């Protein structure tokens, strides 16, 4: 199969690290640009969290596309194409926390 | 001399003092320079009128024209300097020394 | 209203202190517009109608408007008033105090002498009793520029044209 | 009694501006096959009052002015200068008779330009400054041509006295003598007041009252400039015993000129900054210079030099 | 309590938020000259509570089956010296800290005598009443939400450009 | 060779003038503006964003 | 005194209206728009300044051309006419220089 | 009482001014904007009623949401709405603006502009006829006429 | 005051101290980040970026991967500054 | 695209405005801001069809 950008997982990890550096350095500016109420640590924590969410991937092709999507979000963030709400959408705030305990779910509703 | 002449001459002195004592912006210095030209216009006008120097009533106008020419020059130099440096700060003019 | 000219001259000095304190350009430009308007008033009080309107139309109308034009396009300054940071506030206050000391030494003491001799008498005295008839001395003399001052016209015109040339050559980069 | 005259010059002009708003609305509508304000009062006569009351009750929003001081002075300057420009105008007898009234008018228009610069600079808005500077550029070019045309036409008046224009145009209107200058003068007046096609659509930060006063000052300037055009070119008969005749004729002429201002507004597409300046620098200015040469040479070559006094 | 025996009475302490009358009130001392502070507000320690924390507690109290009949007292996360609190308020609001009748106003009074007394009255401390933690809501420090309420009160260049970060004010705890 | 014949401690660090009278371009900050055609603008018809 | 009175009355009237438009209308309570001026950060093009300096110089030449109406009363009509035409020709020459060379870019 | 009489009459005067000189902003998003133009067209001529289309939202009093408010456009609508000065009224024109209409179950359509901004008058139709939109504006004028802001302040 | 190897080490260790995740007790000149300090790959990337900030240069990803010990970072900076 | 049912499987809509607006940048090169407004008009761009 034709690789999207990276032939091997090591090459893909190189792209992932490059994207992580750009996001890590952009977070301070992003807080300034959109006048966000999150701290620079909070934004960088979210960046790491988002990267760690897709940490189970093993296919270099999928990792490549994930990096491409990550780049696209960074491009919009850097170019101020996103708005303040768009950046805050990463930080789910209004959404009420849904519990994980079975007994709590049992009380909450018929949630499977 | 009448007190009005004293006041105008004092205005010239004050503007000269402000021009010689720069602060930051070269624009402020140019403003002081042009103020001095205004004060000289007023002084010469009053003198010519009181003396009834009819043939010399054209002197203030010529002074005014040349004053604004030298100003057009100052502004042109200021924008060249600002475009090069980014601001019109007098401190930027430091490449030439001694 | 016998000392109106003296009041105007004092306000002229005050405005000169205001813009000579080198404040924020926008505030200074005003310090100059105000002083310029006062000076025009003084010239009108002496009878120079044409010259009074000259400064209003050219100096205040054009020269200071192009000055403001530049300050507006190249705006790299933090706005501050004459009574702002001590660098400007102290200078403004001290200039006003010096002017007031001169005024007091001028009115209370008739023969005030700092560098020139000044007389505390109202400036109305210096006015001359005379009739011009159907004449505007200022206007007639200034119009004589085209008749008597041909040389002045030539030199001033050449200076203007070469000024346009010089401005372009300087602001061509 | 003199204060009564000042009030009788200021208040009627403001009321005239208020009703001029309605007149413009209706005229534009009927030129667009529409009925202007017709519900608010009979024939919309109460529309300006409704607009004023609504404006002076709307929540004023603050535009983060870098210098409230300056942001507030700009409206004052505009309105005061607009009111002052009406003073020297001879409706047969002027309120303040100046030997150099014309130059006074020109100087007052020149100061008015500052209101634009002050408004944009103090607004703390990049778009505001850009637009303000564009207005500066537009008014810059008009002033040159306006001054040249005014000088050239006054070369047959004999002085800068506004009252003398009535005597000069006693037999023939000045326009019949200087119609090209009249054309350029009218277009220059359009450019001065930024009336279309010299608008730059898309001092907006002004809210309600401030905006309302700026609007009033601009429209008063429109009416005053049309009056100046009337006195300069469309001379009116004045009977010294009965001045009301001249007053009526002059008012009618000014109204006609303002109606032409609206008529042009809804007749032509708006210019472009480059096009406006390539008019007021490369079409009007050379022609104004040539016509100034002609209007200097003509009185001498025709032995028609007007009396100095 | 007499009419409604099982009423769940809540006693918040100086709720702060975007449309609050406590943080914004201090940041509005500009109208009242400098910073009018009785005895420089040196003997007053206040415990401010976040608006969302109070609201969430109210909702939690409704759901809570044992909250009925219990008088809750919503306390803030930290107790701040009134002087330090106002200093912090003006600090993040980019306002010069100048440490230094309105009842008459028929429209909404700018200041009330009782309000003045309540402002200079140090907040009580009742450890015998259930608090936010009893309802599960975790108190949010004023520091985190301070900018959201007071950045909008910025003067010229502190929400951008300089953007100096003011450290948390000392808490009297 | 050097800025001055007898240099001081402060002047020692100071660099002699460039060979050509051309001082290097400093910063070279771009002045290209990035305007946004806000939708409310009439021409945008309310539903158009033109990053320009 | 009359012209001074007119200036005073106009200025005071305008300032009073500014008072009743800046402070009177804002007395009415309209809640509070807790909306910050979100700012997060220069077109000094010669295209503008050039329009300004050239205007200054042309305005200066216009100033020299103002005394013309009274200058027509001189007995030395030929000399006055020549000088006036000279000033106008110089104005045209300045315009031509800018037009022929890289100017009038506005 | 006399105080009530004075306040009521003044309130009526204020109400008359606003309802007579309503200045709407054209937030034309979709098909409904075309009918809005036909309202300002000569046949109906909203200006005849004093309702002049104010391009500047900073000088507007009524926001006529005309079209389908998509998720991408939703933040802009609210941000423009809060930048409007008060008193500000929102008129929802069209089923798409009212509750999504044809695109209610779309993945990128707000289920009614009511969620984003509070609405005062809902104009039904797809597109609502220009008379219906004109009817809604007149209904808003009557709604303003009924408002008693001053009276409540006095009776507070 | 030319940069010294000791000064380079001092600044490197200072940056590591500023990094809250690193335990000061386990911090050492040769303490491997991923083994001795037990950090993640992203943590190593963060440390490399912090070093770039401290010494005002840029490390490519390849060299960043190479830098697995504080002493290794010190040596790389020594080569970078030619000290 | 019909699958033989009473509901279309896929309905792609070719909007003429979509391609025209894509070429706006090419047409707008070397023009002023006001020219962009004219270029939008000459392409007759309705965002209803462009965004489909
Ligand atoms: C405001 C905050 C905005 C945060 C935006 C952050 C984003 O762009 S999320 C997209 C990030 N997604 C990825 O990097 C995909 C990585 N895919 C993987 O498989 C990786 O975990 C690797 C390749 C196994 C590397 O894992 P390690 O870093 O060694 O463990
Ligand atoms: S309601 Fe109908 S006409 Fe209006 S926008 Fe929606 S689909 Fe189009």
């Amino acid at each position: 199969v034709k690789p999207i950008f990276s032939r091997d997982m090591n090459e893909a990890k190189r792209r992932v690290r490059e994207l992580y550096r750009a996001w890590y350095r952009e977070v301070p500016n992003t807080v300034h640009l959109f006048q966000l109420d999150i701290s620079v640590k909070q934004g960088r924590d979210k960046v790491r969290e988002m990267f760690m969410k897709n940490a189970h991937v093993t296919d270099p092709r999928v990792v490549d596309l994930l990096v491409i999507k990550g780049k696209m979000e960074l491009e919009e963030t850097i170019n101020v194409w996103k708005q303040r709400t768009h950046i805050m959408r990463f930080f789910h705030e209004t959404e009420a926390p849904r519990p994980t305990d079975f007994l709590s779910k049992f009380y909450v509703g018929h949630d499977p | 001399m009448p007190l009005v002449y004293m006041n105008i001459i004092m205005a010239f002195a004050i503007a000269l003092a402000g021009l010689l004592m720069y602060r930051s912006h070269l624009m402020s210095s140019l403003l002081c320079l042009e103020g001095m030209m205004l004060s000289l216009f007023i002084m010469s006008t009053l003198i010519i009128l009181n003396t009834h120097f009819t043939l010399a009533n054209m002197m203030p106008i010529i002074l005014l024209v040349f004053a604004a020419c030298e100003a057009a020059l100052g502004l042109s130099l200021l924008v060249m300097v600002s475009n090069t440096y980014g601001t019109d700060y007098v401190q930027n003019l430091n490449l030439l020394q001694c | 209203t016998m000392y109106i000219a003296f009041i105007l001259s004092t306000i002229f000095v005050i405005g000169f202190v205001g813009f000579s304190s080198k404040p924020s350009p926008i505030y200074g430009g005003l310090g100059l517009i105000v002083s310029g308007g006062v000076g025009c008033g003084i010239v009108l009080n002496f009878g120079g109608s044409f010259l009074g309107l000259m400064v209003f139309l050219i100096y205040l109308g054009g020269m200071l408007v192009v000055f403001g034009y530049t300050t507006a396009m190249a705006t790299e300054m933090y706005p501050e008033v004459w009574v702002s940071n001590k660098t400007v506030f102290g200078a403004f206050v001290s200039g006003l105090m010096m002017e007031f000391c001169m005024v007091y030494y001028a009115l209370k003491e008739e023969e005030v002498e700092i560098i020139f001799k000044f007389n505390g008498l109202g400036d109305w005295v210096i006015y001359d009793t005379g009739d011009s008839g159907f004449f505007s001395e200022e206007a007639m003399g200034i119009a004589a520029l085209y008749s008597y001052g041909t040389w002045l016209v030539i030199v001033t015109g050449w200076s203007l044209l070469i000024g346009v040339v010089v401005i372009m050559e300087i602001t061509r980069g | 009694m003199f204060m009564i005259n000042i009030l009788s010059l200021i208040i009627p002009i403001l009321l005239a501006v208020a009703f001029l708003t309605l007149v413009e609305r209706k005229v534009l509508g009927y030129m667009q096959l529409r009925k202007g304000p017709n519900v608010v009062g009979p024939y919309g006569l109460l529309q300006p009052i409704a607009d004023a009351l609504k404006l002076f009750t709307k929540e004023p929003l603050r535009p983060a002015t870098s210098s409230i001081s300056m942001f507030i002075i700009a409206p004052i300057l505009a309105l005061s200068l607009a009111l002052t420009m009406w003073v020297p105008l001879p409706m047969p007898y002027p309120l303040i008779n100046m030997n150099l009234g014309v130059l006074f008018m020109l100087a007052m228009s020149s100061l008015a330009v500052y209101s634009i610069l002050w408004s944009g600079w103090a607004s703390n808005s990049k778009y505001a400054l850009i637009g303000a500077l564009r207005a500066v550029a537009q008014t810059i070019s008009y002033e040159v041509t306006l001054a040249i045309i005014l000088l050239s036409v006054l070369l047959m008046n004999g002085s800068y006295t506004l009252s003398t224009l009535i005597t000069t145009q006693e037999h023939i209107w000045m326009i019949f003598t200087s119609w090209p200058l009249a054309m350029m003068w009218f277009i220059s007046t359009l450019a001065e007041t930024n009336r279309a096609p010299f608008d730059l659509t898309e001092n907006v930060e002004y809210a309600a009252g401030p905006f309302a006063m700026f609007f009033m000052a601009e429209y008063a300037n429109i009416i005053m400039m049309n009056a100046f055009t009337a006195i300069l070119f469309l001379g009116a008969s004045h009977d010294p015993h009965t001045p009301e005749l001249y007053t009526i004729n002059f008012v009618l002429k000014t109204l006609a000129l303002t109606i032409t201002f609206l008529w042009i507004r809804a007749s032509y597409p708006r210019f472009r900054y480059d096009q406006l300046m390539h008019l007021l620098w490369k079409s009007f200015l050379p022609l104004t210079l040539a016509l100034c040469m002609w209007h200097i040479s003509l009185p001498i070559m025709t032995a028609s030099i007007p009396p100095q006094s | 309590r007499a009419a409604f025996p099982e009423a769940t009475i809540i006693k918040p302490s100086d709720i702060f938020g975007r449309e609050d009358r406590f943080l914004n009130y201090f940041a509005s001392m500009r109208w009242f000259g400098g910073v009018p502070l009785i005895s420089l507000g040196k003997e007053t320690v206040k415990q401010p509570v976040y608006i969302v924390d109070v609201s969430k507690g109210i909702i939690n109290a409704i759901k809570d089956p044992d909250a009925k009949g219990k008088t809750f007292a919503f306390v803030g996360p930290n107790r701040y010296l009134l002087f330090d609190l106002v200093q912090y308020i003006f600090a993040v609001a980019y306002r010069p800290f100048l440490p230094y009748l309105f009842e008459v106003s028929p429209f909404e009074p700018w200041t009330t005598r009782d309000k003045v007394e309540r402002v200079h009255m140090s907040d009580m401390t009742l450890p015998h009443l259930p608090g936010l933690e009893d309802l599960g809501i975790q108190a949010t420090p004023l520091e985190l939400k301070a900018i959201e309420v007071l950045r909008r009160h910025r003067t010229y260049r502190w929400l951008t450009s300089e953007m100096e970060d003011v450290k948390p004010a000392k808490t009297v705890n | 060779g050097g800025a001055v014949m007898y240099p001081t401690k402060e002047t020692a660090h100071w660099k002699p003038p460039p060979w050509n009278d051309v001082d290097p371009p400093k910063d070279t900050l771009v002045s290209n503006l990035t305007l946004n055609f806000g939708p409310q603008h009439p021409a945008a018809h309310g539903v158009l964003r033109l990053v320009m | 005194m009359n012209i001074m009175l007119t200036l005073l009355t106009n200025v005071t009237l305008a300032s009073l209206l500014v008072l009743i438009a800046f402070w009177l209308p804002q007395l009415n309570a309209y809640s509070e728009k807790t909306s910050p001026y979100e700012c997060g950060f220069l077109p000094f093009s010669m295209k503008f300044f050039l329009v300004a300096i050239t205007f200054l110089l042309f305005d200066l030449e216009i100033a020299l051309l103002l005394p013309l109406p009274w200058a027509s009363q001189t007995n030395n009509l030929k000399t006055m006419l020549t000088m006036a035409l000279f000033l106008l020709i110089l104005l045209a020459a300045s315009l031509a220089y800018e037009w022929t060379q890289k100017g009038l870019e506005w | 009482s006399r105080g009530e009489y004075v306040v009521a009459k003044l309130d009526d005067l204020v109400n008359w001014a606003r309802r007579s000189s309503l200045w709407p902003m054209t937030f034309g998003l979709a098909c409904c904007a075309v009918e809005m133009m036909h309202m300002a067209a000569p046949r109906y001529d909203m200006d005849r009623f004093g309702v002049v289309f104010r391009a500047s939202p900073r000088q507007s009093d009524v926001m006529i949401v005309a079209g389908t408010l998509t998720n991408k456009m939703a933040p802009a609508l609210r941000k423009v709405y809060d930048q409007m000065p008060e008193p500000r009224y929102v008129v929802s024109m069209g089923s798409c603006a009212n509750g999504g209409g044809y695109y209610h179950y779309s993945y990128s359509v707000v289920r009614g502009c009511d969620r984003i901004v509070p609405v005062d008058i809902y104009v039904p139709g797809c597109p609502p006829t220009a008379e219906a939109l004109l009817y809604g504006i007149l209904q808003l004028q009557r709604k303003i006429k009924r408002e008693k802001r001053l009276r409540i302040w006095y009776r507070r | 005051p030319p940069l010294t190897l000791e000064a380079i080490k001092d600044r490197v260790l200072y940056v590591l101290k500023l990094y809250d995740k690193i335990d000061p007790e386990k911090l050492s000149v040769n303490s491997h980040f991923m083994k001795d300090l037990g950090l993640d790959s992203l943590d190593q990337v963060e440390i490399i970026m912090a070093m770039e900030d401290e010494f005002g240069f840029e490390i490519p990803d390849i060299d960043a991967e190479k830098l697995m010990c504080p002493q290794e970072i010190v040596d790389y900076i020594a080569d970078k500054k030619d000290v | 695209v019909s699958d033989g049912s009473s509901r279309p499987y896929r309905c792609k809509i070719k909007a003429p405005g979509f391609a025209h607006l894509a070429g706006l940048d090419k047409m707008s090169k070397g023009h002023m801001l006001a020219d962009v407004v004219a270029i939008i008009g000459t392409q007759d761009i309705v965002f209803g069809e462009v965004d489909r």
